[PDB]
RNA sequence: GGGUUAGUCGAUCCUAAGAGAUGGGGAAGCUCCGUUUCAAAGGCCUGAUUUUAUGCAGGCCACCAUCGAAAGGGAAUCCGGUUAAGAUUCCGGAACCUGG
């Protein structure tokens, strides 16, 4: 049994340790809803650096927070962003991440 | 016949409902209307039968326990067999570019794990696993120094990197506490993690052993104890894209205690150059040209120093090139930053 | 898209009236019924009591011989050190006379005692009842003394500034004083314009500096026990059900090994590695 | 259904009728405190299952193996009896110190000597409620008998005021009640 | 030797008087009683049922196998032509029904 837990201590390593990814084949699957982040090319957009257009999203917050929450969430997206020294930490980014799992 | 009813498919199975909802995430299969053929595939799978094996385990677990036998509890526990993921990773996607493809999604939860903070529902092992990986992930990336975007955001830091085809958008949030929500129900996210966290896993080794060196990264213990992030880790062993690998070459910063560490170290890691942080030097400065500050008055104002507010690294490496330091010499005011999205 | 509304206003519903159930259920039926109590436990309790009221009876003739240096009758002059790390080695160093960080984490403690009003008046003023807090201390030798007596209900021990940091940026409330409140309100660690607006005066901004000035203890250290004066872990086995029984024995037959009790008032600090610690409590 | 009818049935057509007194000693039984006292006292000494009985082969023969013979030296192994004609077998020497008697077992009369039996060969029996809790201490599914003989130097102390508990408990509160005729009364 | 070609004409499907397995109960037994009866007699909806972090949870519905009509009930086709012997069934044209 000495010998076998020198078996295991080896063998949980060997086993993790090894992997092969294999060659261009595709999945042409019509079923498959594969679809890219939204946003991701619209950074700028995002004022984000100290930038103007989110003092308009401090005219609409009360106009933000009156909608559902799917539409207050990316009207409060855009917001004043002052500098280095704060950042708010982030409440709505777990909840959008549970969406996107619920839209998975 | 096409759609299918979620009881009528889980009992067909014959899986409780939850782990039903873990092989539907879990093998990517979509819609209470289901695809006969798609369950028809499904309705042999050994991770299914290891599921099952599993609540009989618990079964056995619970009889163990109720009879008050620790011991073969112990042994059951010891002789047991764990589920893999890593199969259905390999046929469900074959080509290598495809997961380098369908890895931008698999990060981005990865790092959101690495920040969160220890609860009940997700345990410290899960979180350790995490933050490892995602440091892996980190410390592959300085190692050939290839990114080009950085963006700035108060939702998230998002950089893509241009690796081996596309590039890939992951984001860091802030190592900040966050409130936990009780709205969400982690075990969801959970079956998200632990696929992410195996194809990610295979993803490493064909990145690590394709760039040539030791997949497992070794770390030194008191380097991690200075700091842990990817700079804990040692690289082994067994040109740079210009030009925005080995930007700044044989330059040397001095970021203070005041500026974040973490997402300007990631930076300049991706420049190639050094960093000093008087942050780790209170665990326990000939070369210092660049103070990396964000504050009103500086101390010992020193001429030969160089002072700049962080954001100028954060546009030179999103135009590629070197730009004037006057702005982000303190306390002057700063352009409003639109990144090139 | 109606999953969206009608379930996100069903679990805020069915979590508040959950939490407030268990809030109203828990006090309120131990101590309606409050039981049929025991008679093993009334005895068990009592000599527990009697253990360590006298011990700590015995550390406080100790400790006034040693602080009155009326010394001719001790065991031992100096105070020690151990080192519990790992068929497990524990290393004996004697006391530093120099103040450092600590970062003591209050245990559950010991099986079936009601504990006295001295050990009571230390923890009420080192505020770590409820149990799973580890709070950051210094070391002295004034602070010293406390020690021996708060050990058989905490653990002692040297962090690492990585896992301070990580505790420091992933947990801690601050309470605050706000815009418009009826204030005990706790926030977590986001704005440092607010940790400058409170300490400004001492020049502490930006709770990097808040983690490298705990770390440093050069200028000031309790200001940072005035101001993240709230702390709170997390409890590590998910508990009750077979899969997590089994790490709850294992894990009480590691704390049965790491957690030793002296009682001689000659009682070594016993220090283990947060290190790894906190890989598990954060 | 026909099993649940039957199994609803079944203890009330016993209680309706006159039961004979060598049976009802049963259910008049040992209380709360005393049978969990007696459990505590036999989890200390379980019988070793079969996993662990042949971890330790593994090891001396492993020992062997190498030989590396350590030693030869063993004091006793000490557990409870849990055969019934062990149990039985245990008696009539005497070697049972306790017996403990499950009320519960579907032939009844497989145990019905065993308190006279118990009685006349002076040895302290007891009976136990549940032949699956014998079983539990005993790494078997039921055992419906439990005898315990030899005992460290630690745990006989234990024994003799257990033995007296019992005897306070048992023998002193049901002994005449014992010889009545219970049930009878209609349901 | 040749000859009887159908979505639309029938059977098939439905129930009638009646017949008759099952659950049960009688009988030494061949078998007899009984037909919805003293049966656990299936198939539908919802589910981050929110935490125990790799084990099904919360509900809804309520009688009963089958056989029994080429005259009872019942989706839908007509004209003209044609063969030694066939046609509302083949040929030509013109219709309708059911399901998707």
């Amino acid at each position: 049994p000495k010998k076998l837990k020198e078996m295991k201590x080896x063998x949980x390593x060997x086993x993790x340790x090894x992997x092969x990814x294999x060659x261009x084949x595709x999945x042409x699957x019509x079923x498959x809803x594969x679809x890219x982040x939204x946003x991701x090319x619209x950074x700028x957009x995002x004022x984000x650096x100290x930038x103007x257009x989110x003092x308009x999203x401090x005219x609409x917050x009360x106009x933000x927070x009156x909608x559902x929450x799917x539409x207050x969430x990316x009207x409060x997206x855009x917001x004043x962003x002052s500098a280095l020294r704060k950042v708010p930490g982030y409440g709505e980014s777990i909840r959008e991440r549970f969406e996107r799992s619920l839209d998975l | 016949r096409n759609f299918i009813t979620r009881s009528q498919a889980v009992r067909k199975l014959q899986v409780s409902l939850a782990d039903f909802r873990r092989l539907c995430i879990f093998k990517g299969i979509y819609p209470t209307f289901y695809y006969a053929k798609d369950i028809q595939y499904l309705m042999h799978e050994p991770v299914l039968a290891k599921f099952r094996e599993h609540k009989t385990f618990a079964r056995k677990l619970t009889r163990a326990l109720g009879r008050g036998e620790v011991s073969s509890a112990k042994r059951l526990e010891e002789n047991r067999d764990s589920y893999t993921l890593d199969h259905i990773i390999k046929e469900r996607y074959p080509s290598f570019p495809d997961a380098i493809r369908d890895i931008d999604d698999a990060l981005n939860m990865l790092f959101l794990f690495s920040n969160l903070p220890s609860t009940n529902q997700v345990s410290s092992k899960i979180i350790n696993d995490a933050q490892k990986i995602c440091n892996q992930w980190l410390a592959y990336v300085a190692k050939e120094r290839l990114v080009r975007k950085v963006f700035v955001s108060i939702k998230g830091v998002y950089y893509q990197a241009n690796i081996k085809g596309e590039e890939v958008r992951w984001l860091v949030p802030f190592k900040f506490p966050e409130n936990i929500p009780s709205d969400v129900d982690f075990r969801i996210m959970l079956t998200f993690l632990e696929f992410y966290s195996t194809l990610l896993h295979f993803v490493l080794y064909k990145l690590y052993t394709d760039s040539g060196l030791i997949y497992p990264p070794k770390l030194d213990l008191k380097k991690d104890k200075i700091i842990s992030g990817l700079s804990s880790y040692i690289l082994e062993s067994r040109k740079y894209d210009s030009p925005v690998a080995s930007l700044f070459s044989a330059f040397v910063f001095y970021v203070s205690r005041e500026v974040p560490i973490d997402i300007l170290e990631f930076l300049i890691l991706s420049c190639g150059g050094n960093v000093i942080s008087e942050a780790a030097m209170d665990q326990i400065m000939s070369k210092v040209t660049h103070q990396i500050v964000d504050r009103p008055v500086l101390k010992n104002k020193v001429a030969g120093r160089t002072y700049i507010q962080p954001q100028w690294i954060f546009d030179c490496i999103n135009k590629g090139e070197l730009v004037p330091a006057n702005k982000y010499l303190p306390g002057e005011a700063l352009p409003p930053h639109l990144s090139p999205w | 898209x109606x999953x969206x509304x009608x379930x996100x206003x069903x679990x805020x519903x069915x979590x508040x009236x959950x939490x407030x159930x268990x809030x109203x259920x828990x006090x309120x039926x131990x101590x309606x019924x409050x039981k049929f109590v025991r008679a093993e436990s009334i005895v068990a309790k009592t000599l527990a009591t009697s253990r360590e009221k006298e011990r700590i009876k015995r550390v406080s003739i100790l400790e006034d011989k040693k602080a009155k240096n009326e010394t001719q009758h001790i065991a031992s002059g100096k105070d020690f050190i151990l080192k519990i790390t790992e068929g497990l080695i524990r290393e004996k160093t004697t006391y530093d006379g120099k103040p450092a960080l600590l970062f003591i984490v209050r245990v559950r403690g010991p099986l079936a005692v009601n504990i006295p009003n001295k050990a009571f008046k230390i923890l009420s003023l080192l505020r770590l009842v409820e149990t799973n807090t580890g709070v950051f201390v210094k070391l002295t030798k004034n602070v010293y003394p406390l020690l021996k007596v708060i050990a058989p209900y905490v653990v002692i021990g040297k962090p690492s500034l990585s896992s301070i940091r990580s505790l420091i940026q992933k947990r801690g409330r601050i309470i605050y004083k706000g815009e418009n409140e009826a204030e005990p309100h706790e926030i977590v660690l986001n704005d440092n314009n607010i940790v400058e607006e409170q300490l400004g005066d001492h020049g502490i901004i930006c709770v990097e500096d808040i983690i490298h000035e705990i770390a440093t203890m050069g200028e000031s250290f309790s200001v940072c026990n005035f101001f993240l004066q709230p702390f709170k872990l997390n409890r590590e086995v998910s508990g009750f059900g077979s899969l997590n029984r089994l790490r709850k024995i294992k894990q009480r037959e590691a704390e049965s090994r790491t957690r030793q009790f002296s009682n001689a008032a000659t009682a070594p600090v016993i220090e283990v590695d947060i290190d790894s610690l906190l890989a598990k409590l954060n | 259904p026909e099993y649940v009818r039957v199994q609803r049935q079944k203890k009330i057509l016993s209680i309706r009728l006159k039961v004979p007194p060598t049976i009802a000693q049963f259910q008049y039984t040992l209380d709360r405190n005393t049978a969990a006292e007696t459990f505590k006292l036999f989890n200390k000494y379980r019988p070793e299952t079969a996993a662990e009985k042949k971890e330790r082969l593994t090891k001396e023969a492993a020992a062997v193996a190498e030989g590396k013979s350590k030693q030869d030296a063993s004091p006793k192994p000490y557990a409870v009896k849990y055969g019934l004609n062990h149990v039985v077998a245990l008696i009539e020497n005497k070697k049972a110190k306790l017996v403990l008697i499950a009320n519960d077992v579907d032939p009844i009369e497989l145990v019905v000597f065993l308190p006279a039996l118990c009685k006349k060969m002076g040895v302290p029996y007891a009976i136990v409620k549940g032949k699956a809790r014998l079983g539990t201490l005993v790494n078997q599914k039921t055992s419906a008998v439990a005898a315990l003989t030899e005992v460290r130097a630690e745990d006989e102390a234990a024994l003799a005021k257990l033995v007296s508990t019992i005897d306070a408990n048992f023998a002193d509160k049901y002994d005449e009640v014992k010889k009545h005729w219970g049930g009878g009364i209609l349901g």
